[PDB]
């Protein structure tokens, strides 16, 4: 079936370039547009420009004229975006999406998104801190317990308890943006307080975009 | 007073040829400060097909030797609001492209001024605005993002920048 | 061409009925389309030319309007409803409207965790505090440190509405020198929702 398919996450310094690539199969390529979106962390949606595959003619939204260049290769049924002098503005997910040929309204299939973080940071993986359950993280029968996330660059990551067999009551929570650049995430769970000493307690986090994962056993104080 | 096109391979002197009508993209997502760009097609052959006003000759941007109107510039779209619509111009006199056989072509600069100015004020009254902007082509395969042409059985390429970058009060 | 997108949140229950609307600056035939997205997918087309269901969308969408003014209307919510929905006018996408779940007030179990030892010997203490299921989404949450508000070094980040009980969940980091971490004794957070406040703190010297 239809299906459009982009390329991997991308870290950037300001003032370079990306390139994000769109992959299509189950269509003809060259019968319909190719548009490109994109979405701001939390923000809404926002075009881009379209191009026309059958001769590589493009209309760019005013706001990139100038800095982004849409491109195709019809012989791999893959289009292109790339985006020059970049900031921290340009952070955001990347969207290819098909309309029908001359049209701009019925965006019906979209590729899976392209995170592109524009950041002075360096990659970095997570320093894993426990948030041990104590007397001020009990409630009777139940107690908190969960891990600190701390100082990773770029997003994302994701965070698993006891290999995934731990999912009742997880709270994991959105990342926040330290001023240093880096990002911090927690998260919690709640456990049968008579579980402590006897129950172990493993968070897994995973960060992907340096290639580390970190297991962290969570013991009471 | 001439616009001199440089052209690639030069077209020879009988691939001069009579303007008769041009293909325009508006620009998408402007804020418009009552101000309304367009640009040389962003389109393919279909676009240039459904204008239904090319004659024998192939051409991109520009219609070379295809049907005038017939009292003043008339300029058609499938849909005004959407940017994805090629803008259709006819032209009612027709502008002289001569080429000289040594790798230019060349149009009379006061006679495409006067042409875009009628355009403008068509437009103009199109989109109601005030200021029109013609912009060069902002990409594409060689036969789009310059004005080309088949004469002969052989296609030639004229950069259009100086034809398309002008104001318009 | 402009867009308006109405109300830009909106709270409703499972099965009752809710509108969206959107507002062009200019008349535009029917040339427009609602689109789904739910937080981290992709989105997704449900209607188009403003009236025309996308294949399989479920029939309690419909959208409406012609000339400057077009609703989407979703006459009976299901759960897998709640999620952003975004009008598009041509290259004009509208401002996004949420759609969250009603339910009932609830407060927050409030708990505290002292910076890990393995943390401060890098010469940095987070105190974190946690808001465990609560509703609705606003409630103030400060960090006292010796009773002093600190107001400028930590951040908070909210869950989405839990799947299973509709409610909230919040943390909040209060980050600092381990050499500022020890010239203080008392480690609070206070957090107030409607004629509640709730502090959970600790001293240093005993966590
Ligand atoms: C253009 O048309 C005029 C008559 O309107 C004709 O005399 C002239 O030869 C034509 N020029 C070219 C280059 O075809
Ligand atoms: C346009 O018409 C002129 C005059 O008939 C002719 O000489 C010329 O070859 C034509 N142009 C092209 C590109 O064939």
């Amino acid at each position: 079936q239809v299906q459009l398919v982009q390329s991997g996450a991308e870290v950037k310094k300001p003032g370079a370039s990306v390139k994000v690539s769109c992959k299509t199969s189950g269509y003809t390529f060259t019968d319909f547009y190719m548009h490109w979106m994109r979405q701001a962390p939390g923000q809404g949606l926002e075009w881009m420009g379209w191009i026309n595959p059958t001769g590589g003619g493009v209309n760019y939204a005013h706001k990139f004229q100038g800095r982004v260049t849409m491109t195709r290769d019809t012989s791999i049924s893959t289009a292109y975006m790339e985006l020059s002098r970049l900031t921290s503005d340009d952070t955001g997910v990347y969207y290819c999406a098909r309309s029908p040929a001359r049209e701009l309204l019925p965006l019906d299939y979209w590729g899976q998104g392209t995170l592109v973080t524009v950041s002075s940071a360096s990659t970095k993986g997570p320093s894993v801190f426990p948030l041990a359950p104590s007397s001020k993280s009990t409630s009777g029968g139940t107690a908190a317990l969960g891990c600190l996330v701390k100082d990773y660059f770029p997003e994302p990551v994701t965070v698993s308890w006891n290999s995934g067999a731990l999912t009742s009551g997880v709270h994991t929570f959105p990342a926040v943006l330290q001023s240093s650049g880096l990002y911090s995430l927690s998260s919690v769970v709640t456990v049968p307080s008579s579980s402590l000493g006897t129950q172990t307690y493993i968070c897994n986090v995973n960060h992907k975009p340096s290639n580390t994962k970190v297991d962290k056993r969570v013991e009471p104080k | 007073d001439t616009i001199t096109l440089p052209c690639r391979p030069a077209p020879p002197p009988h691939c001069s040829s009579n303007i008769t009508g041009l293909i325009l993209t508006r620009q998408g997502g402007y804020s418009n400060a009552n101000t309304v760009i367009f640009r040389p097609s962003g389109g393919d052959w279909r676009d240039i097909a459904r204008c239904q006003i090319a004659g024998t000759v192939v051409s991109t941007q520009l219609f070379l030797n295809g049907s005038l109107a017939e009292e003043e510039v008339v300029i058609r779209s499938e849909d005004w609001r959407d940017n994805a619509k090629s803008i259709c111009v006819q032209l009612a006199t027709s502008v002289e492209i001569a080429c000289t056989g040594a790798g230019h072509c060349a149009i009379s600069r006061a006679k495409w001024a006067n042409t875009l100015k009628q355009i403008a004020s068509k437009l103009r009254e199109q989109y109601g605005a005030k200021t029109i902007i013609f912009k060069p082509s902002s990409g594409g395969d060689p036969e789009f993002v310059n004005h080309s042409f088949n004469c002969g059985g052989e296609f030639f390429y004229c950069a259009s920048t100086q034809l398309f970058a002008s104001t318009w009060f | 061409i402009q867009v308006t997108q109405s109300p830009s949140s909106l709270s409703a229950s499972v099965g009752d009925r809710v509108t969206i609307t959107c507002r062009a600056s200019q008349g535009i035939s029917n040339y427009l389309a609602w689109y789904q997205q739910k937080p981290g997918k992709v989105p997704k087309l449900l209607i188009y030319g403003a009236s025309t269901l996308q294949s399989g969308v479920p029939s309690r969408f419909s959208g409406s309007g012609s000339g400057t003014d077009f609703t989407l209307t979703i006459s009976s919510l299901q759960p897998e409803d709640f999620a952003t929905y975004y009008c598009q006018i041509y290259e004009t996408f509208g401002q996004g409207t949420k759609v969250d779940i009603k339910r009932t007030v609830a407060a927050p179990s409030v708990f505290i965790f002292p910076p890990s030892d393995e943390q401060l010997k890098s010469g940095t203490a987070s105190v974190v505090c946690l808001l465990n299921n609560f509703y609705p989404r606003e409630a103030k949450v400060q960090w006292k440190v010796d009773n002093a508000l600190q107001s400028g070094n930590s951040q908070e980040s909210v869950t989405e509405q839990d799947s299973k009980d509709s409610t909230y969940s919040l943390s909040s980091t209060l980050t600092l020198s381990k050499a500022d971490y020890e010239k203080h004794k008392v480690y609070a957070c206070e957090v107030t929702q409607g004629t509640t406040s709730v502090t959970k703190s600790f001293n240093r010297g005993e966590c």
